[PDB]
């Protein structure tokens, strides 16, 4: 079953199961923390059940903000009204010693564990770097006498990694939905920790780090995240259609990556220059303002419905906005506000020429 | 384009999700489909080795072979992750040797060999512990 | 009757509502035209402007005081500020006169304008000097010419333009002074 | 381990509550890079422990623009929320027209053509850059920082050539009078009756060139 | 693996060395073509000089000439021109007129055959093939005047500098359809003329504008010409730089695998050593 | 399907479909020959941009969906 | 040519060599700067394609078959 | 490279290489149209990239 | 080069004066600390260098300094591997050069 | 790849200034006048300022 979480590149390209694993793969500086916060604010709200955060190795400043933005939102509360409590923190961070960080991702599993299976509810798992898991047994095993794999890692990581994976199921008494971030060590997609992991997940969003260079948060790569929920079976033709389109055309205008960079636009074929101004837009409106990053950005965030996703894709695959412009749809939740914002852009190009303001008779009021 | 035979070994060789257990999967629903027109002997037995799979997509594809109906001919070997090293390296001996039965008996089988890149580091795992002198990419020898 | 003044002024409002507003206004050859025909000038005395032109080369733009012109009805000259005309050349000297010295370039063909303000401006296609001629093969090529004679008109056309030209260019060449 | 030997010793640096004296301890760590690649290993390490970085640009540097700082990759959002305010009024469209001058890079003509109507922002964004430079060794006071770039981006300095913008804001500090940086520093944000007598100090100020 | 990156660093650099040639072989044909487009700038300024320019009239039947480049590497020429040939063509439409589309270069027959295919009859290439000469524009503006239409509209880019290309439209007024009624104010403005030709002025006027068509056109091609080679000369400048760019970010990356390599094989052989030692 | 290899080959499929598919192999061959000549747009003499369609056909028809064995 | 150093240098070279070598050295540097336009249609400014044609005759006077020393 | 053309035997032409080409063993007619053909196929391995 | 450094430190320490030091090829010095380090069994860092890189270079580019009775100046030719200069030896030298002469040819 | 003539007065003003600069930075050495003759020169750093 899917589990609609409000964000645009993550509902249409790679949707998420409503009881499986799910990672979110980041290179150090790419936001896979704001989008874990984003999927607490946007899922754990509307979920009923109880919510787990395993902080593995993380920053402790991160670990004092979850914990004052949760008592704020009421999701902790604190001594007598404790009770009607939804979330339980354990934190392992990265001050703690390795061994501390290697077994702290099993005792988040382990308050899991027990809503899932003595509780009967579905619980949702939020792992912040899963990663470190991995790190802090690879700093562990090189001094329990053991010869080292590949990259530098423990000859045990498959295993380590495939014990600690296989507890976050959903059985027939009780679901997990996790969310687990993984650092990819050197934007490194092929070091053996992100791709011992990509086996254990349901739905991969990896974040790319040259999506972030370009502006476009989330850094959601779209040809790089994966779903077992984009299926005709699960989610629809229509959703499903809309989606594989979006990806054709995304990787129809990676083709043209190079030609581009040492040619010029200006050679293409007119049926491949409209291939590419509308993957520059649909790669714009897969552009999304967070409500949390509002504090850092000032622009406030907008969740947006699949419905209207699915909608908003149409109609930039079949080309009902193709006079809009590139920048209308970046950073804008709907379709709808991609046309408010593109008259808003020619408002204020003709906004330049309209007044000459000057301020009189204030220096006695 | 590329045809296989009947003894033959073709390797499905890829990215992550790019389609190599749904080749094998379309292979077996297939033969699932042909053994219930052929005489008896031209009938071929699948056996799926999953080494190093989560236990829920095993579940899935148990669940899938059963809807279809081919799960009359088809025995799933099963060493997923959570198993010990030695387990998911012996998974596709033990499924060979099940999948045998019907290439030395006159009939005919079928073997997918699903995450044979986990049975190497199985093996490898199992042959750093017993602290055999690496390789390349710490393989064995 | 000009109720409808085509222009570049007036192409501009029709563009800038009709066209799409990325878009400069697309230039015309009135831009790059620094002289003209009704705005007098150009003279003031015995001096007047000579364009005299081909389209391989700009073959003299100074002023002169005469220039004699081989029109259709002969030869004409045309002083400081002759009448406006429109005459068509046969072929014939173009002599050009700045006062006690002369070029006189040859041509083939073309028209000759002269215009309200004086200025004046020759049009042809080939004008080449009487030194880069040489006799011996224009007394053959007009040999040549006026012996085989088609009974295709178009080809007795072009054979009336060849000992036209031909012709006037040998009593070009006898007519030193 | 050579993650946990930062990790541990940059987690040190905290702003602690009010029942351990609320005492803080901010960290600068420094980390050199080879070639500008910040996919390293231990730069990775650094950058997924620290808050926000200070990305400093070899292209930059050696085109005169000290300090080198890349604007785009650069971030700093804890200490977002504890900006002086005044500045956070205006370094929002200073960060704002900067960031739509770094839309004009490379292809002003250089890339392929110029349309010239986004000449405002690039002879704008020119002069917000030019106007973030300074020496070394002199450090600027918040309140001079503010109205500096105040005069920088309300459009106070948009007459000025490019080349003499420097002469231009520490004439800007030395010229407007000196009260108005103690009503800036005390009040600690540009209040309603402020911006009237800094508008009114900004006009009658000498700017050189021109 | 480490091996494509280095043939990848070899294809580009040679690419880079391509451009580069280019570059100045564009240069070259450029300077050259450069002093026969002032020669024929000559020639066309008595026709309107005497004639005027009109673009803004009213025609039935126009022949609108889109004069393009005919080798792929002019960087935004050939779109430019076909964005001001409909730009123009659409701002002197609204009468129900006939419309004739004439491309000078297949490159405007690869552009203009799918934008307006309803109006589009001829198509001429190869002119650049060897140079332009005023014969072969005399025989294109006969292939024009084999239509009867009332006026030409051409479309060429105006070398005005080796970086400006300013995109201009000439036009031509048929001589008994509009040539003596687009002169017509209290009078006429070319009664002041006194022709002096053969037959009458229905006739000069109509070997005049032959005449000022041919005139046009082979400036119009010529002036294309050097504008041509001139942002040919400029989008290989911006290929070299960026295959430039691209050669110091790939040689940057190679750099760091080759370290990389270097590293992971030796800790493989100390990995295998030190379980033996 | 230029990097797909089998070493049988023939003798160890569907006699016909041996008669139709390697008139299609070949064909794929032909259709791979002209993708790095496709960024211009020159369209030699009606075959580069013939097969640019056929083999843009046979591609497609190779095409299917997933648990649906033909 | 242009990988190929000797440190020792001139200094142990013939003399006879040494004056006419120099310029053929130098040339050949020419030559491998303007090594693109070898393979061009538009013929370049002749002070190009003289150290084409030079370079080439002089890359074919360096050839020499095995087993026979000069 | 050779065999993704479906040219059999994929032979590179250039990167073989025998001990009996020489013009002294198979004779010089021999010797000079192999190194004529290795030569013309040198230039258009060479000329493939301005080609593209 | 620990030779060379002693006997310009007599001249620097003793004499007062100022000297220069031409270490010829850094890299060389670099090269030989790496070998004899590779003989003593130790573990290489990254490429293949000396785990005691920055500080085998440091033992030598520390005493190369000015003190109150003189001083030493050091023009050391330098060599980049394979055209690198993140090379770890180059990368390491260049954090301890002041100035950079280049002849070219 | 177009020539010094059409440069401008300022951009021939930085090649005459350039090529003036590049070779006001030789110098004859000192270490040279046992086999070339010239003298050396040994040049102040004040004289060099100004000199430049
Ligand atoms: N023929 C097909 N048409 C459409 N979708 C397909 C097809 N084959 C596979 N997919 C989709 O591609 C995804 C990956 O498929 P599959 O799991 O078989 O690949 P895989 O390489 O085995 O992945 P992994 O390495 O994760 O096991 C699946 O979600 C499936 O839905
Ligand atoms: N959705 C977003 N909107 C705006 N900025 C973002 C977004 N995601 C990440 N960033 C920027 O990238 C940085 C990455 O932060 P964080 O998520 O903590 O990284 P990490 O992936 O290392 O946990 C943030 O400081 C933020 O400035
Ligand atoms: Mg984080
Ligand atoms: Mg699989």
């Amino acid at each position: 079953e899917i589990l609609v979480t409000g964000i645009k590149v993550v509902d249409l390209l790679a949707p998420y199961q409503r009881g499986g694993k799910i990672g979110l793969f980041g290179g150090a500086g790419v936001g896979k923390t704001v989008l874990i916060m984003e999927l607490i604010n946007n899922v754990a709200k509307a979920h009923g059940g109880f919510s787990v955060f395993a902080g593995v190795g993380e920053r402790t400043r991160e670990g004092n903000d979850l914990y004052r933005e949760m008592i704020e939102s009421g999701v902790i509360k604190l001594g007598a009204e404790r009770g009607n409590s939804k979330c339980t923190l354990v934190y392992g961070q990265m001050n703690e010693p390795p061994g501390a960080r290697a077994r702290v991702a099993l005792t988040g599993l382990t308050v899991a564990e027990y809503f899932r299976d003595i509780e009967g509810q579905d619980v949702l798992l939020f792992v912040d770097n899963i990663f470190r898991f991995t790190q802090a047994n690879s700093e562990v095993s090189a001094l329990l006498g053991r010869i080292p794999s590949a990259v530098g890692y423990q000859p045990t990581l498959a295993t380590d990694l495939g014990g600690l994976q296989e507890r976050i199921t959903t059985t027939t008494k009780g679901s997990i939905t996790s969310v687990q971030a993984v650092y990819v060590p050197a934007d490194d997609l092929t070091d053996p920790a992100p791709a011992t992991t990509f086996a254990h997940l349901d739905a991969t969003t990896v974040l790319s780090r040259s999506i972030a260079e370009l502006g476009i948060y989330p850094a959601v790569d779209p040809l790089d995240s994966t779903s077992r929920m984009l299926n005709p079976n699960v989610i629809g033709a229509e959703h499903y259609n809309v989606a594989r389109g979006v990806q054709k055309v995304l990787q129809d205008y990676k083709n043209l990556q190079d030609i581009i960079a040492i040619l010029g636009m200006d050679e293409l074929s007119e049926e491949d220059k409209l291939t590419v101004a509308r993957a520059r837009k649909i790669q714009r409106f897969l552009s999304q303002p967070f409500q949390v990053a509002e504090v850092f950005t000032g622009t406030p965030g907008k969740y947006v419905d699949l419905a209207d996703t699915i909608s908003g894709f149409q109609g930039v695959l079949t080309g009902k906005y193709d006079d809009l412009p590139e920048m209308a749809f970046y950073m804008v939740g709907d379709i709808k506000e991609v046309k408010e914002k593109a008259d808003k852009m020619a408002k204020d190009i003709a906004s330049r020429k309209e007044a000459d303001n000057k301020k009189v008779s204030e220096e006695l009021k | 384009l590329v045809p296989i035979g009947r003894g033959q070994r073709e390797l499905i060789i890829g990215d992550r999700q790019t389609g190599k257990t749904a080749v094998a999967i379309d292979a077996i629903i297939h033969q699932k489909n042909c053994n219930e027109q052929v005489p008896k002997a031209q009938r071929v037995y699948c056996v799926y080795v999953a080494v190093g799979q989560k236990r829920s997509t095993v579940a899935q594809l148990v669940k899938l072979f059963t809807q279809t109906g081919a799960m009359r001919y088809t025995i799933m070997v099963s060493a997923t992750a959570s198993d010990a090293a030695p387990l998911q390296f012996l998974a596709p001996y033990s499924g060979c040797a099940m999948a045998e039965y019907f290439r030395d008996t006159g009939k005919h089988g079928l073997i997918i060999y699903d995450d044979l890149s986990k049975q190497s580091v199985a093996y490898r795992q199992m042959s750093l512990l017993l602290r055999r002198p690496p390789g390349r990419e710490a393989f064995p020898g | 009757e000009a109720a409808a003044p085509a222009g570049p002024k007036e192409f501009t409002e029709v563009w800038n509502k009709k066209a799409p507003s990325t878009l400069i206004v697309p230039e015309f050859p009135s831009n790059y035209t620094a002289v003209k025909a009704v705005g007098e000038g150009q003279v003031h005395g015995d001096a007047f402007p000579v364009n005299f032109y081909t389209p391989h080369s700009i073959l003299s733009q100074a002023q002169k005081d005469t220039v004699v012109l081989p029109g259709v009805d002969g030869y004409f000259g045309v002083k400081a500020s002759h009448v406006p005309t429109i005459a068509q050349l046969k072929p014939g000297v173009v002599e050009l006169h700045s006062g006690a010295e002369s070029e006189k370039f040859f041509v083939s063909g073309g028209f000759a304008f002269v215009h309200p303000n004086g200025v004046t401006d020759i049009c042809v296609l080939e004008a080449a000097t009487l030194d880069q001629v040489d006799p011996a093969a224009v007394k053959s090529a007009l040999a040549a010419a006026s012996a085989a004679q088609p009974t295709d008109e178009f080809e007795q056309a072009a054979n009336r333009a060849a000992i036209e030209l031909y012709s006037a260019l040998e009593s070009a060449v006898e007519a030193k002074a | 381990d050579v993650f946990y030997l930062h990790s541990r010793l940059l987690e040190r640096a905290a702003k602690l509550s009010k029942e351990l004296g609320g005492g803080s301890l901010t960290a600068f760590p420094v980390i050199e890079t080879q070639a500008g690649d910040v996919s390293a290993y231990i730069a990775t390490n650094v950058i997924s422990i620290t808050d926000g970085q200070i990305f400093l640009e070899t292209e930059l540097f050696y085109k005169g623009i000290r300090p080198a700082l890349n604007v785009g990759l650069s971030v700093s959002r804890v200490g977002s929320a504890a900006q002086f305010p005044g500045m956070k009024q205006v370094a929002g469209t200073l960060k704002l027209e900067l960031a739509q001058y770094r839309e004009v890079a490379a292809f002003a003509q250089f890339g392929s053509d110029l349309d010239a109507a986004t000449q405002y922002v690039l002879e704008r964004g020119a002069r917000l850059t030019e106007m973030l430079k300074q020496k070394q060794f002199a450090p600027i006071p918040i309140e001079r920082q503010t109205v500096a770039v105040y005069a920088a981006t309300k459009g106070f300095l948009d007459k000025v050539r490019v080349q003499d913008i420097v002469a231009a804001e520490e004439a800007v500090i030395s010229q407007v009078n000196p009260a108005v940086f103690k009503i800036l520093k005390a009040n600690g944000k540009i209040t309603p009756a402020l911006d009237a007598h800094l508008k009114a100090e900004l006009r009658k100020v000498k700017l050189p060139g021109a | 693996s480490n091996q494509a990156v280095k043939q990848r660093i070899r294809a580009i650099k040679n690419i880079g060395k391509i451009t580069k040639a280019m570059k100045m072989v564009a240069a070259s044909k450029m300077k050259n073509a450069q002093i026969a487009v002032e020669q024929s700038r000559g020639l066309v300024d008595p026709f309107v000089r005497l004639f005027g320019d009109f673009p803004a009239v009213n025609s039935n039947k126009s022949v609108v000439v889109a004069v393009t480049s005919d080798k792929g590497l002019c960087g935004g020429l050939n779109s430019n021109i076909t964005k001001y040939t409909r730009a123009t063509l659409a701002t002197t439409e609204s009468e129900g007129k006939d419309v004739v589309v004439v491309s000078i270069g297949d490159k405007g027959r690869s552009q203009l055959t799918r934008i307006e295919s309803q109006r589009y009859q001829l198509a001429i290439a190869d002119t650049y093939k060897v140079r332009v000469t005023f014969g072969q524009a005399s025989l294109i503006v006969e292939e024009l005047i084999k239509h009867n239409p009332q006026s030409y509209q051409i479309l060429f880019n105006k070398f005005r500098s080796a970086i400006s290309f300013k995109p201009t439209v000439a036009t031509i007024l048929s001589p008994d359809l509009l040539e003596k009624q687009l002169e017509d104010v209290t009078g006429n403005s070319l009664d002041a003329y006194d022709i002096e030709a053969s037959h009458e002025r229905s006739d000069v006027l109509r070997d005049l504008t032959e005449f000022h068509l041919g005139v046009t056109l082979y400036n119009a091609m010529l002036e294309n010409n050097c504008s041509e080679h001139a942002s040919r000369m400029s989008a290989m400048e911006n290929s070299t730089k960026s295959a430039g760019e691209m050669l110091g970010k790939l040689t940057l990356d190679y750099n760091r695998k080759r370290q990389a390599t270097i590293t992971t094989e030796l800790i493989e052989i100390i990995a295998g050593a030190s379980a033996l030692m």
